[PDB]
C-alpha cells in the first residue's frame, strides 16, 4: 500500500500502519 | 521532506520507515 | 471533537486535524 | 503519554498540542 502518492491524512494513516507501536513524527514543512 | 517524497511523488517503504520513532 | 476517548487511528487523525501545517509526533510506547 | 491521557482517559486540546510540532 506505500508506493503510491500518498497525501494528507492518507500519508498519516500509512506512517500509522507501517511504523506500528514505534509511532512515528509528521512534519510536513520541514 | 516527507510530503515531497511520498505525496507530490511516489511513496516507498524506505521513506516511511525513515519517520519512524 | 477532541474531548473525548480517542485511539488508535482515531487519535492520529485528532492530531493531524489539530496540529495542521505544524505537523507532530505519535507516540504510543513512551 | 499520549494513549495514556487521550485513549485510556478522555482526551484534552491541551494535551493534542502538546505533540504538535
Amino acid at each position: 500500500f506505500v508506493n503510491q502518492h500518498l497525501c494528507g491524512s492518507h500519508l498519516v494513516e500509512a506512517l500509522y500502519l507501517v511504523c506500528g507501536e514505534r509511532g512515528f513524527f509528521y512534519t510536513p514543512k520541514a | 521532506g516527507i510530503v515531497e517524497q511520498c505525496c507530490a511523488s511516489v511513496c516507498s517503504l524506505y521513506q516511511l520507515e525513515n519517520y519512524c520513532n
